[PDB]
């Protein structure tokens, strides 16, 4: 499992990123989870599986997936959102991944 | 046995309606001994399974796990741990995080 | 949904240690802990988890002879047990709760598992080792 | 949750169950539709009609 290593964009503007894999890791199963890690705290759970989230989550950060590749959207991008936003699934042999973090500097 | 002189008699081994019937009886014999027997519907459970741990030559990797699988008991409020050892062949991966395999 | 890490020291090379996570807010013999090891400035990699009242593992390929993931019931707290870190893969080691039960006991102890695959929510703060 | 007339009301229910797999420890949360005449009523916690 591998992702984009950052991502910018600008203030104000709705952001998108992905991560990619093989059928064992992404393509099948639909068990696909996203993280906000903010520096000096512990990772927030986000999205759940595709397109899901855990209450007191702002404007939803709702995701999709297609393929083998998983993405989302961050919509209404704020200054809060400077945070290394991780990819993680159910890989084959009965285990978890992550990717390598996507750092979003909006 | 009863030899018949000067009988001549034409054969077919396809249209021989014993094979039907030898076929069908061994059929119903053999569920008739199966039935009354122990069923192993409690043991259609998750398997934790692993390597053999013993000497395996390079034909055999892979032929063997070592699992183990909580079970029943005489009791129905118990249940025990059975270390056990299967061939690849009679189990299957499943998809879980606790458990690896179940029993095809 | 309270996690409370003990255990932040760095050790020599040859070391081992021993870390556990206390619990408390939810019901702790049902609900799924693992734990996530944050890697010196490098992604997350999964290091196993733990089911307390059955007490079954699922250590990582990778940490398939080295984690000893334990749980006691009796005080609610996680344990895990790290042999041979040596000096390699300092890192800040976090412990995570299950986003819902894994098994569900009706009453008794007859566990009965839920098919849940987002065993990491209420993830926990950290520790440095 | 569909649209009904006022002759079917209370006749078709929305019933969700904890129902057994193949594996005899791995339970699955079901829902299905039953007419209010194969139910019964009974009080509990988190029940309210068994089949009749
Ligand atoms: C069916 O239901 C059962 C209901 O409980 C359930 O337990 C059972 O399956 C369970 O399966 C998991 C694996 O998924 C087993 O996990 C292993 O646990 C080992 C620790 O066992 C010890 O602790 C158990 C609980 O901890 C109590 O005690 C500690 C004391 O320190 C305390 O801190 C805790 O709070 C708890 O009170 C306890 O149950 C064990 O007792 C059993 O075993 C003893 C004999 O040892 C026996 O007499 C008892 O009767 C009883 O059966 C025991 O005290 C743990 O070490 C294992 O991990 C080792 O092995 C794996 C293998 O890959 C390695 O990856 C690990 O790294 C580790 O080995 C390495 O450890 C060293 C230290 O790091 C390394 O240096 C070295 O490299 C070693 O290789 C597992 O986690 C769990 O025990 C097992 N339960 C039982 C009861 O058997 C269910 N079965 C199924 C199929 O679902
Ligand atoms: C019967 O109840 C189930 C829930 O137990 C309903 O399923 C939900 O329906 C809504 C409709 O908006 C969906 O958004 C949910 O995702 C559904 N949940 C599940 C678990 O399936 C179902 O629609 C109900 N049926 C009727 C006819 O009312
Ligand atoms: C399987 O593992 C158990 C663990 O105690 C061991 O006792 C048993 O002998 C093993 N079986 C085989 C066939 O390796
Ligand atoms: C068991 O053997 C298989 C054979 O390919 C191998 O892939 C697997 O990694 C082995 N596991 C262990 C724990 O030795």
């Amino acid at each position: 499992l591998t992702q984009p290593r950052s991502v910018s964009e600008s203030p104000g503007q709705s952001v998108t990123f992905s991560c990619t894999g093989t059928s064992s890791d992404i393509g099948g199963y639909n068990y696909v989870s996203w993280f906000q890690q903010h520096p000096e705290t512990a990772p927030k759970l986000m999205i759940y599986e595709v397109s899901k989230r855990p209450s007191g989550v702002s404007d939803r950060f709702s995701g999709s997936k297609s393929g083998n590749t998983a993405s989302l959207t961050i919509s209404g991008l704020q200054a809060e959102d400077e945070a290394d936003y991780y990819c993680s699934s159910y890989a084959d042999s009965n285990t978890l991944v992550f990717g390598g973090g996507t750092r979003l500097t909006v | 046995e009863i030899h018949l002189e000067n009988v001549t008699e034409e054969f077919n081994m396809w249209k021989n309606n014993m094979v039907e019937q030898m076929h069908e009886d061994i059929i119903s014999l053999w569920d008739q001994s199966l039935k009354p027997c122990v069923k192993l519907t409690p043991l259609c459970v998750g398997l934790q399974c692993t390597n053999v741990t013993n000497n395996i030559t390079d034909d055999m990797r892979g032929e063997l796990k070592n699992c183990s699988f909580n079970a029943t008991t005489e009791l129905r409020n118990k249940r025990q741990k059975v270390y056990s050892l299967f061939y690849r062949l009679d189990i299957v991966p499943m998809v879980d995080l606790w458990t690896n395999y179940r029993l095809i | 949904v309270q996690l409370v890490q003990s255990g932040a020291e760095v050790k020599k090379p040859g070391a081992s240690v021993k870390l556990s996570c206390k619990a408390s807010g939810y019901t702790f013999s049902i609900y799924a802990i693992t734990w996530v090891r944050q890697a010196p400035g490098q992604g997350l990699e999964w290091m196993g988890g733990i089911i307390p009242l059955v007490g079954i593992t699922n250590y990582a390929q990778k940490f398939q002879g080295r984690v000893t993931i334990t749980a006691d019931t009796s005080t609610t707290t996680a344990y895990m047990e790290l042999s041979s870190l040596r000096s390699e893969d300092t890192a800040v080691y976090y412990c995570s709760r299950g986003l819902g039960p894994s098994i569900e006991t009706e009453d008794d102890y007859d566990y009965s598992y839920t098919s849940e695959y987002n065993l990491l929510h209420v993830w926990g703060r950290g520790v440095l080792v």
